[PDB]
């Protein structure tokens, strides 16, 4: 997966935040801009075979 | 001020530090080459001085002018200077020593004449008003004996023409890579060598045509060789001084980056605080 | 054989062992074989013949110089350019003219000329000492 | 004034382009030394005392 | 859009050649300042003269600027632009003076102006 | 009040010359800091020496600051200070050391303090 | 690729600082002349056209 600009997602989040009056932080980005990208990129993971088998209820067993 | 101007200034000082490091390395290589070209000069002057010793104080001796003193009515100086700056105090220590001794001699009421090797001394002694009678300039790091023949010819011609009574070469001495010292040393009339006539009786030369004509050219070639050796030593000394001066300048730049960064951090923090306060205090 | 040197104010030109040499001495052609008695003469500009041991003839061009022969050694003190009252005087007259009319030649160092200029430009209007409150 | 002032912009422009060398001016070549010492004179020329205004004839004469 | 697949290799090579000559003249300026010009090679003095000509030739008299300077305007087609610059960079015009190229519009008007200088 | 029409041409001109020297000295501090003092032109070293002498001579011992330094106070009249600064600027005290000027009254007390180092 | 390429990265970092030193230095030691002239080859080798990807065989052959 390729995020074409996470720079212009931070800007869009700053916009949609200030319009809700939420208090800003450094460089006027919202308080939790770090959390915005953190909880996104932490989904990029390699997942071991038991998680796959448990999620997929046994339909796939050998794979990661 | 404001974080951006200071970040620009820090960029430019880092660039200055790169440049002076490069010049340090360049001078550090040219110094080794210069002190090699310095060693290749010794044999000629050493053997020619042995020959002059034989013809001067061997079992016979001659009345040649260059070998015995007379009344000092005026003095000549051959001044070696660098062609390039950024060498630190090299040139000015030398010129100050020269000026002191020229003042001594002019107190005794004897004039002095200057012949210049290198353009820095030319400009200096023009601005100070000394008597510059001949010059050669722009040799750079390719000194060649064929370009020194001019000024030393002038000074020798004026010596045997009776218009000079003593002749000096003023130049730096590449003692060691960390230390160079300006020296004013006499080369006419000829210094009394650490030699003994006792060894001479073993043999003598078949002079063709005759010794009185040979001794003249020997002494002229010897003086030329010593001016050339002084020039090459001054060049090696220049390279060493530029190396150490650029070392000092690179450390001075590095120690200034760390002040500018304190200023920059303080301004960064100040701008964040002011902006965020102007937002939060405008709401409601 | 004997040990020959040909040297100049600037650099050496030959060293090694030789059988004979032939030199156009100032007063006449001349040839040195081993054991030659001590001798001292000027030489004219021109070639000299070395025959290195095993007989490898060679030629070198000398612009002048002085020849010294000794019991064992012989050394030729060459010089780097033609010499004489005719030419040294032209050199001296130019050396005077350039001091009378203040003619300064540029050095040849392009490397220094570049580094000096980059340093001058980088160090310009830097105003750093106003900015950090360094007393000075 | 339009005719004469056109040379002052260029004098001072070349001066601003060479001004960085003023501190190493001794090593400079005599070709650029003349521009560097011309810019200084046309700069020293533009100095003026207070309450002493110049008619256009005087300004044109001096800039000429 | 400045890449060969769109403007052709002719235009692209002319543009990059001009940028390279001007970039080299930037280097040589600071040697000319210190060592003087005669310390330059025979080839480098050629880069200098051609960079100065190229730098004059980029100027142009506009039709709307006539009110500022009285000079008539000139419209220069792209063929003339590429041809002129590509000629200058190849030594075709090494015999004209620099000022022949200043505010001259098309290249064929530089040869006309050189006759009058 | 610093106008030629208010303080006279000589007072005004001395003050402007002092500002000029100290400013030229500020401009040199960055090159002095990077490259050291030996790269200065032979007349910029003189500017630096006179600027430091002027910086010292601007100092004065006050009568109310005896408690801090012991040294007794001094009163310097205007006629007596423009003379001293005109002297330092014109070069007629270049032979004294810097410390000869620190914390003195008029210029005569500096000329004296130099005897005692 | 791990075997044939472990050296490239530091080689290029050092080449790119050395090639900066070289602008001020003519008269280069031949041992560093080798380093510059090699780093320059390899730098010239790594540039590539836009839409032309290479299979690992074609990359490994070139790096060899």
């Amino acid at each position: 997966i390729i995020y074409d600009d996470l720079s212009k997602q931070a800007v869009a989040y700053r916009q949609i935040s200030l319009l809700l009056r939420r208090p800003p932080g450094r460089e006027a980005f919202p308080g939790d801009v770090f959390y915005l990208h953190s909880r996104l990129l932490e989904r990029a993971a390699r997942v071991n075979a038991e998680y796959v088998e448990a999620f997929t209820k046994g339909e796939v067993k050998g794979k990661t | 001020a404001g974080a951006k101007d200071i970040r620009s200034k820090i960029a430019s000082v880092q660039n200055t530090q790169k440049i002076t490091k490069a010049m340090e390395m360049v001078a550090a290589s040219k110094m080794r080459k210069s002190q090699d070209r310095m060693a290749a000069s010794r044999p000629y002057a050493e053997t020619m001085r042995k020959v002059i010793g034989h013809l001067a104080h061997g079992n016979l001796e001659y009345k040649h002018p260059y070998l015995e003193d007379r009344d000092v009515k005026r003095v000549g100086y051959l001044v070696v200077s660098t062609d390039r700056g950024l060498a630190g105090g090299l040139n000015i220590n030398l010129f100050k020593k020269l000026l002191a001794e020229m003042k001594t001699w002019t107190d005794k009421g004897v004039q002095a004449d200057l012949a210049m090797i290198g353009s820095k001394g030319v400009s200096f002694f023009n601005s100070v008003g000394g008597n510059v009678v001949a010059q050669v300039t722009g040799m750079g790091d390719n000194p060649s004996l064929s370009e020194l023949i001019g000024p030393v010819k002038v000074m020798l011609q004026a010596y045997d023409e009776g218009r000079l009574d003593k002749l000096y070469i003023v130049s730096n001495k590449f003692i060691n890579t960390m230390s160079q010292v300006p020296t004013i040393s006499q080369l006419l009339p000829l210094p009394a060598s650490d030699d003994d006539d006792l060894k001479h009786k073993s043999w003598d030369y078949l002079y063709e045509p005759d010794p009185k004509a040979l001794l003249d050219t020997l002494l002229r070639r010897y003086v030329e060789s010593q001016v050339y050796q002084g020039v090459v030593e001054n060049l090696a000394s220049e390279q060493a001084a530029r190396m150490v001066a650029m070392k000092a300048a690179t450390d001075n730049g590095g120690s200034l980056i760390k002040e500018l960064q304190l200023v920059y951090n303080k301004a960064r923090q100040a701008s964040i605080t002011q902006e965020l306060t102007e937002i939060v205090s405008g709401a409601a | 054989t004997y040990h020959l040197d040909v040297v100049s104010a600037e650099q050496q030109m030959f060293s090694g062992l030789v059988e004979k040499i032939q030199v156009t001495g100032s007063e006449g052609e001349l040839g040195i074989y081993p054991g030659h008695a001590p001798l001292l003469t000027a030489i004219k500009p021109g070639m000299i013949r070395i025959v290195k041991q095993h007989g490898h003839e060679e030629f070198i061009y000398l612009s002048g110089g002085i020849l010294e022969v000794q019991p064992g050694n012989v050394t030729v003190l060459a010089d780097t350019a033609i010499r004489g009252q005719d030419l040294d005087e032209a050199r001296a007259m130019e050396a005077k003219r350039k001091a009378e009319e203040h003619i300064s030649s540029s050095h040849g160092d392009v490397d220094y000329a570049q580094a000096s200029a980059e340093l001058a430009k980088a160090i310009a209007q830097l105003r750093v000492i106003e900015l950090t409150k360094k007393a000075m | 004034m339009k005719k004469l002032s056109g040379g002052i912009r260029t004098a001072l422009a070349q001066y601003r382009e060479l001004a960085a060398f003023s501190q190493f001016a001794s090593d400079l070549d005599d070709a650029t030394r003349k521009q560097l010492d011309h810019g200084q004179k046309v700069t020293e020329l533009l100095k003026q005392k207070q309450y002493a205004p110049m008619s256009v004839a005087q300004q044109s004469l001096v800039l000429f | 859009q400045l890449d060969p697949l769109v403007v052709g290799q002719e235009h692209y090579d002319t543009a990059r050649g001009v940028q390279s000559i001007l970039q080299r003249y930037q280097e040589l300026k600071d040697i000319i300042a210190i060592l003087g010009m005669d310390e330059l090679s025979e080839e480098d003095k050629l880069v200098v003269a051609r960079a100065r000509k190229i730098q004059r030739f980029l100027s142009q008299p506009f039709f709307v600027a006539e009110v500022f300077t009285g000079s008539p305007g000139k419209y220069v087609s792209l063929k003339d632009t590429i041809r002129g610059f590509k000629g200058i960079m190849e030594g075709e015009y090494d015999h004209l003076p620099e000022q022949a190229f200043y505010m001259v519009g098309s290249i064929e008007e530089a040869v006309e102006k050189a006759k009058k200088l």
